[PDB]
């Protein structure tokens, strides 16, 4: 029996070097192999494997990219095709960002890993220098969508089993728009100090101007960037300090061919063995029937099979995916693509060269610079804290207590003199009391400098239904203490259940 | 002359379709029914591509309805490819190819009559919730959209003051008996009167028989299950119980005319509104050979509007992932007859499900009080 | 005894029987989930031998 393996390649030199290959790797049934060109429409392409490609059926089709920057349209209809025989792929060189789900593509096999394994690498990196506080950013909808919740999935098993990484605040946004000010003022306004991202190349390049023109790169601001934002188009205006990543033999196409050639040579020789074989017909046209060999055979394949190519030992995880790939960790030396190391199954290692940090800093930049400017909110209550107008000057009158000590007067910034008639922010109210005098001995003790600012709604805080959409919110102290508002209540409040949910009261101050 | 093409491959369905024309209810006088019913008996994709290339090339062909008498959902991918390439309007609706499918890519936008996922959850939390039944758990494997239903079932289950108690959420594995020892364990310690999961057929089939050499009969344990386990009725194993509440699209009651004729009126509804607040239609282009005639994809979405459309005095809006906003679902359970009939329904959230009181699974009294 | 040691629910267990007997009914029971975590299972020196 012969076994015709088909195959569907962009250039003739791949069709010769697929020949020699699998020539060669004829000498271990018969091997064949099959290529036609690829079309500039999909359709025809299409009715062409349809009609060509599985004319014997009975392989495990492999695709290849074109030079088109899409990467997507044309791996999709080979992979729809040979699923709806259950027809396993071969995947060379694709965006493997949507080819990861088993509902949309039944069966797909991949050489290149996507980037869900790329944050993965992140992570591994992240692991060492001891960066326990992030603020990372995704652009596309599916593609962030993976990535964001590749990393979420990470970062929180390991928390479950120091205190562990926090990822601060999540940010998305469109890839079409280019207005990020605000999102880049957002995460400015934060902590941590070491922002990761994975946007496509046109939203890099715009999100690297958009740090530019905020000056996000004063010794401080470490970046991590993923390789579809290493190319020129976005390396034109990359910032110094960019570490990134890149795939060894990512343009490599002969040597991707060998390798899946060999794997295949490999799981047919597995699979020969087996009882059943339901060789597909010798057409796709009228044949409405589900081959028992795709399934099972994939399976076989995915589960222990494997061939020592290019790229060494080649496992596949449980999605069709090759995993143990490697990744070289690219500096911006200057404009220099200088390899400081390079990655392989779970250690990274570094090639001990000079490596340095955005902003001219030889030294490894902390995680982040804790503030000292933290907002404190505060309630209106009858002998905690008192409210009174200031006085026309600027300051407001100062007096005396009973026994001739200063009475100890904050500013305050709420608006307490305005009706829910007409509110608006008025001007500054000074205010003391028994819990305002507290704050102050607790400022000089540890040695911070804080503002104050009274409650916009007038209550206390509770769990109520919004009057319009499903989900709950808390209300005026708390919802403002929660929704990064206020870093400290210095105000009574009375020590609660549904409360200590989100909230960590510290020892009670008066009983 | 708007081309609305109407496929019937599998079964026989030559009917009064021609109702949809004869209604003369299209008030914008550019919306012609030219309807194509044509009909196949081999759904191959070389096949249903030439023909659907060939007819829109020899007509002017601006709208696709579909049916299907299959189970592959391969015909589904094959169908939105195809919109994508022409950037087209097509409806695949109540045949057996709708086979609700996410994540869908940049395409044209088009829906299928098909719950989607969250939908189901949903109401599942309602059936929970009619019978007081505020205490369950979660039971999924590594199937892709399991990840979505557990996120529905924590995001309505922390946005509202009723008491429900998450006891565990399970993710089994089919790899050895070790899932074997995790599932007897978890289910011996679950010890909660509902049961949820989230699997393919023979999947739920190994569960079930696992599970009940375990002992999980039909006494306490009422196991839930959305429609994905279903499947094609008439062809039940022998694993599943006789408390099984599945839940599922309307499939007994709702004639195949019935959904060639909404689809229709939904297209010709979309197409008026569209070319009313417009006064411009885009150009068929009917190339399906080369991606020069793509170039026509300058003007506004149709989908934007297609995807507000309503008619005959009912709700038929969408959603961007292609997925019906009022799925009308029907409540779905097997006696020990082993046969599924319907129990109650669901539509416009409002729930109108008979049998008051749980025709249960002998100790239940009635108690008369004043 | 699946369906009844799935309702004991009583963190002690007596048995009298033979050897065999004894290794088939925990066997059976472990395949039910009868775990060494509560279920602690007592009995006399009939099964030891
Ligand atoms: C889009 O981004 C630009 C540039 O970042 C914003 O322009 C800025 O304008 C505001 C005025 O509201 C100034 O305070 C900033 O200093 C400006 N930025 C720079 C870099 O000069 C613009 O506001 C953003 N939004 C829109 C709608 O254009």
């Amino acid at each position: 029996k012969i076994v015709n393996i088909g195959a569907v390649l962009s250039t003739r030199k791949h069709e010769q070097m697929f020949r020699e290959a699998v020539n060669q790797a004829n000498k271990r049934i018969q091997l064949q192999a099959t290529s036609v060109t690829h079309k500039p429409n999909a359709i025809q392409m299409a009715l062409s494997v349809c009609e060509d490609l599985i004319s014997s059926q009975v392989y495990a089709i492999l695709v290849s990219h074109p030079p088109t920057p899409n990467d997507h349209f044309t791996p999709t209809p080979v992979s729809y095709t040979a699923g709806f025989y259950r027809i396993p792929v071969l995947g060379l060189t694709t965006r493997m960002s949507i080819y990861s789900d088993k509902s949309i593509h039944l069966s797909f096999l991949r050489t290149v890993p996507p980037y869900s394994h790329q944050s993965s690498v992140w992570f591994e990196m992240m692991r060492v220098y001891n960066w326990n506080h992030i603020i990372l950013l995704v652009s596309d909808d599916h593609e962030g969508r993976a990535a964001q919740k590749r990393l979420e999935t990470l970062l929180e098993e390991r928390e479950s089993k120091k205190r562990g990484p926090k990822a601060e605040k999540v940010l998305q946004f469109d890839p079409g728009t280019k207005n990020v000010t605000a999102l880049l003022m957002e995460a400015r306004e934060l902590e941590a100090r070491v922002i990761i991202l994975s946007a496509s190349e046109d939203d890099a390049a715009t999100v690297y101007r958009a740090a530019a023109m905020l000056d996000m790169t004063g010794s401080g601001y470490v970046w991590l960037v993923g390789e579809r934002e290493i190319s020129g188009n976005a390396l034109r205006y990359a910032p110094d300090g960019i570490i990134g990543l890149q795939l060894i033999n990512g343009k490599n196409e002969s040597a991707h061919i060998s390798d899946a050639v060999g794997v295949v040579a490999q799981a047919v020789h597995e699979l020969l063995e087996k009882e059943n074989i339901t060789d597909p017909p010798r057409g796709c046209v009228g044949n409405t029937n589900i081959w028992k060999t795709g399934p099972l055979f994939k399976r076989v394949l995915m589960s222990s099979k494997y061939a020592d190519g290019v790229t060494g030992r080649v496992e596949f995880n449980e999605d069709g995916d090759r995993k143990f790939a490697q990744y070289s960790i690219m500096n911006l030396q200057n404009r220099k693509l200088v390899q400081v190391g390079i990655y392989n199954g779970t250690h990274v290692i570094p090639n001990d060269r000079k490596i340095i940090w955005p902003g001219g800093e030889t030294e490894k930049p902390r995680g982040y610079q804790m503030s000292t400017r933290l907002k404190i909110v505060t309630i209106h209550q009858e002998p905690f804290v008192y409210v009174k107008p200031t006085m026309s000057d600027g300051t407001c009158k100062e007096e005396f207590t009973v026994n001739g000590d200063p009475v100890k007067k904050v500013i305050c910034t709420g608006p307490n003199d305005t009706s829910p008639g007409s509110p608006r922010h008025t001007v500054p109210q000074c205010c003391y009391g028994f819990c305002i005098d507290l704050l102050i001995k607790l400022a000089r003790t540890m040695q911070f400098t804080y503002e104050v600012h009274l409650v916009a709604d007038g209550k206390f805080g509770t769990q109520e239904r919004v009057q319009n959409s499903n989900k709950k919110e808390w209300n005026g102290m708390m919802g403002e203490l929660l929704s990064g508002q206020a870093d400290m209540i210095v105000a009574p409040l009375t020590i609660n259940n549904e409360r200590a949910q989100y909230i960590e009261f510290s020892k009670p101050f008066k009983y | 002359s708007i081309g609305i093409a109407v496929i019937l491959v599998g079964t026989s369905d030559e009917v009064a379709i021609k109702d949809a024309h004869e209604k003369d209810d299209f008030h914008h006088l550019s919306v012609v029914p030219r309807v194509e019913l044509v009909a196949m008996n081999e759904t191959d994709p070389k096949s249903i591509i030439t023909r659907i290339c060939d007819l829109m090339s020899d007509r002017k062909i601006q709208g696709v309805v579909f049916a299907d008498d299959t189970d592959q959902e391969a015909i589904a991918q094959i169908l939105d490819f195809i919109s994508a390439q022409t950037l087209t309007p097509i409806l695949g609706i109540h045949g057996g190819s709708s086979m609700i499918m996410a994540d869908k890519d940049e395409s044209s936008m088009f829906f299928q009559f098909g719950p989607s996922i969250e939908q189901q959850a949903s109401v599942m939390l309602n059936i929970m919730e009619e019978y007081d039944w505020y205490i369950f758990s979660i039971v999924t494997t590594y199937f892709p959209g399991y990840q979505d239903f557990v996120n529905k079932i924590r995001s309505t289950i922390e946005n509202s003051f009723v008491g429900w108690e998450l006891e565990e959420v399970l993710l089994l594995d089919m790899s050895l008996d070790d899932g074997d020892s995790k599932i007897q364990n978890q289910l011996k310690k679950l010890q909660s009167p509902i049961i949820l999961l989230y699997c393919t057929k023979e999947e739920a089939t190994y569960i079930f028989e696992v599970a009940n050499s375990v002992g999980l009969t039909g006494y306490g344990y009422t196991w839930i299950v959305p429609s994905l386990v279903a499947g094609d009725t008439d062809t039940v194993p022998s694993e599943f119980p006789t408390g099984l509440i599945s839940v599922s699209y309307d499939e007994w009651d709702y004639g195949l005319p019935a959904r060639v004729r909404d689809g229709i009126a939904i297209i010709t509804t979309a197409a008026s509104d569209m070319l009313s607040e417009h006064s411009f239609i885009p150009e068929p282009k009917s190339s399906c050979y080369n991606t020069h005639e793509k170039r026509i994809y300058q003007s506004n979405m149709l989908n934007r509007y297609l995807i507000n459309v309503t008619f005959e005095g009912r709700d038929l809006s969408f959603s961007e992932d292609g997925y019906q906003m009022h799925p009308k679902l029907v409540i779905i359970l097997l006696n020990k007859e082993r046969k599924w009939e319907r129990v109650g329904k669901w539509k416009d959230k409002s729930l109108q499900m008979k049998y008051y009181v749980w025709p249960r699974m002998d100790d239940h009294l009635s108690i008369v009080t004043l």
